């Protein structure tokens, strides 16, 4: 008889956990997990030893944290205005699509034991703490500030967070330079919300002051900015007042 | 009493986010009493059993952490938790498992540094040796998960046979990341009342200088370590600029205060003169030299 | 005693200080312009 | 006799010293 | 240092074969005692080596252990001269250092060569300890001299390229 046999007998408690697991992961109700508190909680049922829950505990911060981001992902997915965000929500759904993928495989290969389903997705620690931490922000920070705040993350000496954070940072400044592409080529601006170093001016009744310059709001990654601006004005001046359309 | 796993309430882009200082009172499910076993091969399956969770920084049923842990405090976590072994085991046993209890201790205190040092106030260097940390983490499970599944199927597999495989296969480099990181964190509690893991390195250094494999390891955990360093010493002599903004660099270039922009302009002399220093503090003995 | 050369040692030490009475008296015209804003 | 010009050079190497870190002390508390 | 590398690599070894000694279930403590007996003379000659680990130093360590790789006994011998090996490798080392850069490494007294920082002129700061030259190193009246050649060019004429 093999070492786990002789000790059945001494031992109770409740491969079931691994049959209910992967509903539970997935941020799902299970027979013997349930979520509460609006998915801020789960409980661990009774029949599971001191040890076996000490090491669900560990494991069950995927299946919460997962739950919170497809809980915002889900809330946010069309509703935001600013474009910054949008762009962040779209990385931030991509991640999640590979982490449910993940799962799909580490469950496909029927697992033996907690532990290798532990030691599995355990690289998925600092991917998931880092999207939660910069999703629980959404709200206060603006569309700029937001973009600033990822922008820091990206000198971090960490391979994996520096990784995670360099790849959703591609996406979310791809509207900046959208914006950017706008202004410099046709000469217009497209930012309904103030996330941009040039706005306008209805009130005023003279051109040279119609529009001006935020040298507080020029970000670190854009060079040459005092020349965009002058491109810009020039080309509003160009396409507007003189009316030469043709060049 | 039911039981709950609620998620908590510079950032910390690490610490855990649920809550994890939770410790049960009592047993869930009450187990045999040991004493009332007396066949050896029971005990011995049974704290095999506890172990395989001990070893992983959980407690169990016959080992039960110290009075003396404290979750709260900082030291505590970092230094690991300490283990007492229920008095009823046989003897050998007992003293079998006071040597394997340790590497739960090693574990815990690492997976608990990295959930404090791993932000931007510690630097490049402190970050990039998490890095190191986590990745020996994943590396050792695997060594326990081939441990578990010996004990499952093997029946062969004692306890002798643990203690040799564990102290033959990760022993060492558990010692040294463990030494290395309660030395950083005895040296940053120190320091308030960054750089200086390449000087705790070279000090450990020196003792295993003669080891072969021990050399090997800390000379690898340098290289990719200092890697940073070297980037911004590369970028600093090939371009002249400074890019990581956590002062870590030897060659500390300051903002003019907006006070004295127009004052500084005008005398560029000082500009260029006395806001280029050189931080002392984190310089290796390679750079301790005034024309260098 | 000192050995005797050819250069004029008490001029080199002269010159030394001089220039160290131009380096100060410069930091101090520009400290006073600092603190007074 | 000259080593009265040399205690004097030495004096003035530590009242710029002192200057100059006067200077960085103001600018750090500016900033 | 090396020679504790070494001693616990054996050590390993014997636990290995130990486990496989018990893992065969043994009838009898006579087939225990001679399935670990080639181990006599290992465990010995570790032990006898190991109690003089405090007063010996660096270098009669070395020499103390080196007279036995000529032992007849191919047990004796053989552990002798597996031992040596590593124990030897980190003087080979410093000699490594100081041929080819040109620096000395071993802050302990433990090499044929040194320094005098009280000198004042680079002659006379390096000398040789003609005492310690270990019997295994060849041609070191050449080794001193290209040492100190070196250490010339690299720090004197600041020929840093070639």
């Amino acid at each position: 008889l093999t070492l786990s046999q002789l000790i059945e007998p001494y031992y109770d408690t409740l491969q079931t956990i691994l049959t209910y697991l992967p509903y539970t992961m997935l941020g799902s109700d299970s027979k013997i997990f349930t979520f509460s508190n609006n998915y801020t909680r789960l409980e661990i049922p009774k029949d599971i030893n001191n040890s076996f829950s000490s090491l669900l505990r560990e494991v069950f911060e995927f299946a919460i944290l997962y739950k919170q981001l497809a809980i915002v992902v889900d809330r946010y997915k069309g509703t935001l205005v600013s474009a910054i965000k949008t762009a962040y929500i779209a990385i931030l759904e991509a991640q999640l699509n590979k982490y449910v993928n993940d799962i799909n495989n580490i469950f496909n290969n029927k697992p033996n034991s907690i532990l290798v389903v532990y030691n599995s997705i355990f690289p998925w620690i600092s991917i998931l703490r880092f999207l939660y931490r910069v999703s629980n922000r959404l709200n206060r920070l603006d569309g700029y500030e937001f973009l600033t705040f990822i922008y820091s993350f990206t000198n971090h000496g960490d391979p994996k967070i520096r990784g995670i954070a360099v790849t959703a940072f591609t996406e979310v400044v791809k509207p900046y330079y959208n914006i950017v592409e706008h202004w410099i080529v046709k000469g217009e601006l497209i930012d309904n919300n103030n996330e941009f170093f040039i706005i306008f001016d209805q009130e005023q009744n003279e051109f040279n002051s119609i529009i001006k310059l935020l040298p507080k709001k020029i970000p670190a990654f854009i060079k040459s900015s005092d020349k965009i601006f002058q491109i810009g004005k020039t080309l509003i001046f160009l396409n507007k007042y003189c009316r030469e359309l043709k060049w | 009493s039911p039981d709950y796993v609620s998620l908590r309430e510079n950032l910390d882009i690490m610490s855990s986010c649920i809550v994890d200082s939770v410790i049960y009172k009592s047993q869930k499910i009450a187990g045999p009493l040991l004493s009332q076993i007396s066949n050896l091969n029971i005990q011995q399956a049974l704290i095999i059993r506890e172990l395989l969770f001990t070893l992983l920084g959980h407690e169990g049923h016959y080992i039960q952490y110290s009075k003396r842990y404290d979750p709260t405090s900082q030291i505590s976590r970092i230094e690991g938790p300490d283990y007492k072994i229920a008095k009823n085991l046989d003897i050998s046993l007992k003293v079998i498992t006071k040597k394997l209890v340790k590497f739960g201790k090693f574990y815990s205190g690492l997976k608990s540094f990295i959930q404090v040092f791993d932000n931007n106030k510690f630097g490049k260097i402190v970050q990039k040796f998490c890095s190191e940390v986590r990745k020996f983490l994943s590396s050792y499970q695997q060594v326990l998960i081939n441990v578990e599944h010996e004990f499952k199927f093997n029946k062969n597999f004692n306890l002798n046979m643990l203690d040799s495989l564990l102290h033959q296969e990760i022993s060492n480099e558990m010692t040294h990341l463990y030494q290395i990181g309660i030395e950083i964190s005895r040296i940053t509690e120190e320091r308030q009342k960054g750089g200086l893991l390449l000087q705790v390195i070279q000090e450990r250094m020196v003792y295993y200088k003669g080891d072969p494999t021990s050399l090997d390891f800390l000379t690898q955990l340098f290289d990719i370590v200092s890697s940073d360093y070297i980037g911004m010493l590369n970028q600093w002599l090939l371009e002249g600029v400074i890019n990581d903004p956590f002062d870590e660099f030897m060659i500390r270039e300051k903002r003019v205060p907006d006070s004295f922009m127009e004052i500084f302009q005008s005398k560029s002399e000082y500009y260029w003169n006395e806001l280029f220093l050189i931080k002392i503090d984190g310089l290796l003995n390679q750079f301790q030299n005034s024309t260098i | 005693n000192i050995a005797t050369t050819t250069k004029s040692r008490e001029e080199e030490l002269n010159k030394r200080i001089v220039n160290y009475k131009i380096q100060l008296k410069l930091m101090k015209n520009f400290l006073q312009e600092l603190i007074d804003r």
